[PDB]
RNA sequence: UCCUCCGCAUAAGCCUGCGUCAGAUUAAAAAACUGACAAUUAACAGCCCAAUAUCUACAAUCAACCAACAAGUCAUUAUUACCCUCACUGUCAACCCAACACAGGCAUGCUCAUAAGGAAAGGUUAAAAAAAGUAAAAGGAACUCGGCAAAUCUUACCCCGC
RNA sequence: AGCUACCUAAGAACAGCUAAAAGAGCACACCCGUCUAUGUAGCAAAAUAGUGGGAAGAUUUAUAGGUAGAGGCGACAAACCU
RNA sequence: GCUAAACCUAGCCCCAAACCCACUCCACCUUACUACCAGACAACCUUAGCCAAACCAUUUACCCAAAUAAAGUAUAGGCGAU
């Protein structure tokens, strides 16, 4: 008989089967009559590279570093240093509005950003 | 294995007495 | 005439007559699928 | 170019290059995100010059110089990682308070068994979609007796995985009775 | 309680005791040794 | 072949261990206490065999009668048809009748 | 990209962008020949002969002018000790033709006389493993298998 | 990465050498070495200490804990508790004779008094500023734990940079200042990434 | 020296299954065995079409002349919508279905005669019996259930079924 | 129902010679299996060699699909349905 | 003297007690494990038979919610087997 343990993939099969069956990258676009593709510019994933002239930081880090503790951020501890300062100022100056908490950053909605948290809408 | 003492005690002595007839002692 | 040859493959026909949607798409073979995730197979359809 | 592929040529043919330690989780999250932007693309073309340097090795059939360089790059990045996604998840449960940052929900599958469903992108609602409305998301009443035999196997796992360990521990304070104090 | 004979050996001997000094299989096996023995008795 | 070559490990028995010295402590519970418990109250076992005997097909149907409820599928079909199989032999076939 | 949802594209709609890729390469030696200005990686089944173009001019800002790529089926022939097959994974391959006339030979990664080391080891172990052997001989032939410790 | 077998068998080699492949292939089904349970915490040796063989030819000797395999309760006393072995042997070559060490079970060896020097018993107790520390039972002087060569092998007191390590100042540096505002985000507005087109909405199920 | 079925490609199937190196030793006798390392790159092929209405009597056969019946494979227009451009997958082999390195099964193109693909004899002797052939005096169906088989290349008929 | 029986959709093959209306003849590829021998744990759980029947047709054949056991399918042989 | 022989663990069995099992990044009902288009398809409905009755044709025990006892009693049944 065939093969039932083995990987199915697009090796495999006949010719209809094998063009069909992709190895897992993702289309950049469409095709239209004639089988003419069509690549979307937007689809391609533009890779967004820094700038590394005069960069400090390098592979490794020297082994005379002081160890510290691992203390990983919480959203607790992200909002205590991020928007208490304001609006702990806020509160004894009386200028505090509970009903504008944009003013500190708070978004109400994500719709309408290029970079939505939820649902995530961004490339790693 | 087989449970058991008796019989593994009994071919211990049958082993030890062919070992005397093969290597008789002076 | 010799016999023994009957098995004439085709991926289409193997995937059409046993694969897994062929065996989800009825209730008895959803539970020839059931009756080989308790057995533990490895393969539980083509 | 091409030659940040390779290691420096002074190093070719070296038993041993030496190497610091890998970015440790804490040390990053003192970083900024701009700064761990660029980290991020240093390690990324020191792992692709180890990676080369270990597939030319196995080329030549000799052992890779220094091959926990490799072993700490992958750390090194695992942790920039971890540390950047730390941000975006406190970020998110701040502004939602969604836990995850792709959407799902619990589902029944076809064969009666509970499972994470992760919503996909479409562009059309679900009430539309032909391939969508052709999966079951229920189960039917023929699949009790086999959620039954599928409890009863788990435990019977259970039951001999426990009643071994019991035994175990029984032939301890045998081998060594200082052990039932 | 499984029991299995643990001295079948010894059963055996008895019989084969008396067939060494005959001919051919029948000075060895049990199975051909025992009918011999038996007529030989 | 056959016959093991070395003497097994030795068996070493205490026969003063806790439960053998004081193997059969309460067996007159009831004798010697006003009859308040009775002896079978000190079997431990099975909840369908505590002071009570019986043939392997009586046993079946007692198990099968109390904890049959609560046993799994594979086990409880296996009891109906050890059943059946008793309810045959012990009934229809044998040397007396 | 790999192992991510990417975000579903609209007409009209802003430029997909991946600031942290997870994308991972490296430079084979060629097993057979060819031109000088082609240069052979092993790349992620999921990355495109796009994403490579975009990915060698963005990092290593390497002028690309053709990519293409080959999927290379690992052998699946081998048998453990249970008599179950061993898969070697399958891979990608991409050839790369560099642009401005420029030329690529793979570089000598382990030279020779660099892996003659001058400097001299002195490890207890190794050299009275050396040593030890040397000050031992042959048996000499006429003295007949006699021990030779003996001074009588 | 690991590939140990239930009952797998350590020894004196290490799991994955060429000897231990040689000793411990896929399919080696050996009876299990029973091993007492010693907690993590009730452990006293490490690499470094000075115990008195207690058991072997040994007896009595004193000498250093060059290796603890802690999966069957042994240690290796450097030098002690020895046999002979050849090394290096081939067809034509004889071999070096070297002595091995024996591994010793831990109640084979005791640890020692740290002034005394004599046998003693521990019991790990807190200090003052409460640390777990290993208190002889005995006298109550404190066998301090020893420092046995970092594992990595480096030592940080010849520790010299290299041209792909960071910077002590610059590894401990904080760059970070806490924001509303995702790595995307910022890298865009850093490099200058300018979008106008607003993202659709998509339907997810 | 001899053979030539063949062979080369595509399809389907199969899935690394005679490349290199290092091992063992290569094969119903003496590598296609183990482990490492390589490898098949798209133009061929696969993967295709915005909507709504509307259009579409007249075979094919060198399509001409003739002649058919079993009456047939190939077609649009109208008006809207439509700037965007070369992605993804197959690509190896001495191969597949027959428990086998099976005298069997296996679609299409092209060559067939070959430019392509192969070796009937391990060595010897040269008895019986056996198999496969060639030749055969005189005779020529006397054979045999029957001219079966061979040889040759015939005549006439009877039954049955058109 | 990847064999086989029958069917559906859409394909493919059929040299030469004679005759020319073609379920005509001769004859390849191809399909079949009359007779003989061989083989009978074979080369083969039905083969091989020769000799045969048909070979523009109620032909042969690739592909996908259909009919399921109280059943199917059948130019009835109680055929065929791994 | 070969081939061999020998082994004590791996775990398993029956009870008791206790009401188990999820995503782990990505993929997966289409040809599963396949990023990304206009749908509507939807579940429920007495088991039978072997066997026993020395054939067989009515009939022939099958946990159904407390061990014991009432009791194999009342009763049912080709008034037979049960
Ligand atoms: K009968
Ligand atoms: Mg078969
Ligand atoms: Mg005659
Ligand atoms: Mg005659
Ligand atoms: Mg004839
Ligand atoms: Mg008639
Ligand atoms: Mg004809
Ligand atoms: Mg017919
Ligand atoms: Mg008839
Ligand atoms: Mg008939």
């Amino acid at each position: 008989g065939a093969d039932r343990m083995s990987k199915w993939t697009s090796k495999r099969g006949p010719r209809s089967f094998r063009g069909r069956k992709g190895r897992g990258a993702k289309g950049i676009g469409f095709l239209t009559s004639g089988w003419r593709f069509v690549q979307i510019k937007e689809m391609v994933p533009e890779f967004v590279v820094p700038d590394l002239t005069g960069f400090k930081l390098k592979p490794y880090v020297s082994y005379l570093a002081p160890e510290s503790e691992e203390t990983p951020l919480t959203a607790a501890q992200l909002f205590s240093e991020a928007v208490a300062p304001a609006i702990e100022k806020d509160f004894k100056d009386g200028t505090f509005d509970p009903d504008n908490l944009e003013k500190y950053g708070f978004e109400p909605t994500q719709e309408g950003k290029l970079f939505q948290l939820y649902p995530r809408n961004f490339l790693r | 294995v087989k449970k058991g003492f008796r019989a593994a005690f009994r071919f211990q002595k049958e082993l030890e007495r062919q070992r005397l007839l093969r290597c008789p002692p002076p | 005439k010799a016999r023994g040859n009957e098995y004439q493959p085709s991926n289409i026909k193997r995937k059409n007559k046993h694969g897994w949607v062929r065996r989800l798409s009825t209730p008895a073979g959803v539970q020839v699928i059931l009756r080989r995730m308790l057995k533990g197979r490895k393969s539980l359809s083509h | 170019g091409l030659e940040e592929f390779f290691d420096d040529p002074k190093n070719w043919g070296q038993e041993k290059v030496k190497s610091g330690a890998a970015w440790t989780c804490q040390q990053l999250r003192n970083k900024s995100n701009e700064d761990l932007h660029k980290l991020w693309y240093v390690l990324l073309k020191e792992r692709n010059m180890l990676l080369t340097l270990e597939q030319e090795a196995k080329r030549q059939r000799l052992p890779m110089p220094s091959p926990e360089r490799l072993d700490k790059v992958v750390d090194s990045m695992d942790a920039l990682d971890k540390v950047v996604q730390e941000r975006e998840d406190a970020l998110r449960l701040l502004q939602t308070g969604q836990e995850r940052a792709r959407p799902g929900a619990w589902r029944r599958d076809i064969f009666g068994r509970i499972i994470w469903h992760k919503f996909k992108q479409w562009v059309i609602p679900w009430h539309l979609n032909k391939r969508y409305n052709r999966k079951r998301f229920f189960a039917l009443p023929y699949v009790d007796h086999f959620l039954r035999l599928e409890r009863e196997k788990r435990a019977r796992i259970k039951a001999r995985k426990e009643n071994l360990e019991r035994k175990k521990a029984k032939i301890l304070l045998k081998k060594f009775p200082h052990l039932a104090e | 309680l499984r029991n299995r004979v643990t001295d079948r050996y010894f059963r055996i001997q008895e019989v084969l005791k008396h067939a060494r000094h005959f001919r051919g299989r029948k000075n060895r096996c049990y199975r051909l040794a025992v009918r011999t023995v038996i007529r030989a008795f | 072949i056959g016959i093991r070559l070395t003497l097994p490990p030795p068996k070493v028995v205490d026969r003063w261990n806790e439960k053998r010295a004081m193997f059969g402590v309460y067996d007159n519970i009831g004798i010697l206490g006003n009859f308040e418990k009775h002896p079978k109250e000190l079997i431990r076992g099975p909840i369908w065999l505590r002071g009570w005997k019986g043939n392997e097909l009586q046993r079946c149907i007692r198990k099968r009668k109390m904890v049959g409820s609560r046993m799994f599928a594979d086990d409880l079909h296996n009891l109906n048809k050890r059943i059946r199989y008793l309810y045959k032999h012990f009934n229809r076939h044998g040397k007396f009748r | 990209a790999r192992n991510v949802v990417y975000p579903l594209y609209r007409l009209g709609g802003p430029q997909l962008r991946v600031f942290r890729t997870n994308f991972f390469i490296q430079l084979v030696r060629p097993g057979v020949a060819q031109p000088e200005d082609t240069v052979q990686f092993r790349i992620p089944m999921e990355m495109t002969r796009v994403d490579l173009r975009n990915y060698l001019e963005g990092i290593y800002n390497v002028p690309v002018a053709a990519v293409r790529t080959r999927v290379q089926h690992g052998s699946n022939k081998r048998r453990d000790h249970r008599n179950v097959r061993i898969k070697k994974p399958d891979y990608k391959v991409a050839y790369v033709q560099l642009a401005h006339g420029q030329t690529f030979t793979f570089p000598d990664l382990f030279p020779e006389k660099d892996e003659s080391p001058e400097g001299s080891a002195a490890d207890d172990l190794y050299s009275m493993l050396e040593e030890e052997r040397q000050q031992r001989q042959s048996s000499d032939p006429r003295r007949g298998g006699v021990p030779s410790w003996f001074g009588l | 990465k690991v590939t140990l077998p239930p009952h797998y068998r350590y020894g004196m080699s290490p799991p994955g050498s060429v000897a231990d492949k040689r000793k411990n292939p896929p399919w080696i089904r050996r009876r299990p070495v029973v091993v007492e349970p010693i907690s993590d915490e009730d452990w006293y040796l490490f690499c470094g200490d000075t115990v008195e063989i207690l058991e072997g030819k040994d007896a009595g000797k004193q000498g250093k804990v060059v290796q603890v395999i802690r999966q069957r309760n042994w240690v290796v006393v450097g030098g002690l508790n020895t046999h002979y072995r050849y090394i290096g042997k081939t067809m034509d070559y004889r071999g070096t004779m070297i002595p091995s060490e024996a591994p010793l079970l831990h109640r084979q060896v005791k640890l020692v008094d740290p002034m005394d020097r004599k046998p003693t018993e521990i019991e790990w107790r807190f200090t003052e500023a409460g640390e777990r520390v290993r208190v002889s039972t005995r006298s109550g002087r404190i066998i301090p734990k020893p420092e046995f060569p970092r594992a990595d092998g480096i030592v940080p007191e010849t520790w010299i940079d290299g041209p792909k390590d960071t910077s002590v100042e610059d590894a401990l540096e904080r760059t970070y200042v806490p924001c509303l505002k995702t790595l995307q985000e910022e890298v865009m507005e850093a490099m200058g990434i300018k979008e106008t087109r607003k993202y659709k909405k998509v339907y997810w199920y």
